């Protein structure tokens, strides 16, 4: 059993657009999406 | 006497400033989104 | 007049720093390890 | 070309800060005692 809860940063790796909205796609109503150019991708940030 | 490593020390220090102000300043970044492909289609 | 809204935010923030230097200053804490009950009970 | 002079300089701006917040932070440091020598004489 584990339930931790997370407030911060995330991290990421290379991806694509489309690899990152397909992510995104259950996140966005909890999440601030922010575009990364050098990375070609898209970085979450998950609230409470 | 390669200095790159204490180059990026200080850059990754810069960074680790900005870092820290950025999500208690408040200052909201990444707000755009790049729509322009979107509309470009249905007009082609 | 409740003002420990924006005492926890001064705190916050003070805190804040703290995080912000400890770990590119390579200030190491937490070093130290409770060891004393460990020989306590083959001494009992 | 002796770099040592400004690696010294930007190690002690570093713990200058380190200093600087240390105090009025009220994170207290050397709460720990060395303990284990002394229960250790009377086991032997």
């Amino acid at each position: 059993l584990v339930s931790v809860f997370l407030e911060k940063d995330f991290a990421f790796v290379v991806s694509s657009e489309a690899d990152a909205r397909a992510f995104v796609e259950f996140d966005p109503e909890h999440t601030v999406i922010r575009p990364v150019p050098d990375s070609t991708d898209w970085q979450v940030i998950r609230k409470a | 006497a390669a200095a790159l490593s204490e180059f990026t020390d200080q850059i990754t220090g810069r960074e680790g400033v900005l870092a820290s102000a950025a999500r208690l300043v408040l200052g909201q970044l990444g707000l755009d989104d790049p729509v322009n492909a979107l509309p470009a289609a249905p007009d082609s």
